């Protein structure tokens, strides 16, 4: 109902996947889309 | 002079878990009397109901 928070119940979360992936994860960044498209080199 | 058709297989494990097996042959199910079981790894003796 709030926009702002991270509520103050308690539910948790199941299991959805497993990937056999046998990599090296040391960052992330996220995807998220916008309206006008730019390309950075 | 007759030619051939060749086909090559290579096999190779890694440090990644490996993905490629063969199949797994089962057993039908045994209730109400003291067996031996085997569900996915889960070994054990028991009776089943």
């Amino acid at each position: 109902n709030l926009v702002r928070d991270l509520p103050q119940g308690f539910s948790a979360l199941e299991p959805l996947v497993d990937l056999p992936i046998g990599i090296n994860i040391t960052r992330f960044q996220t995807l998220l889309a916008l309206h006008r498209s730019y390309l950075t080199p | 002079y007759q030619p051939y058709r060749v086909v090559v297989l290579s096999f190779e494990l890694l440090h990644a878990p490996a993905t490629v097996c063969g199949p797994k042959k089962s057993t039908n199910l045994v209730k109400n009397k003291c067996v031996n079981f085997n569900f996915n790894g889960l070994t054990g003796t028991g009776v089943l109901t």
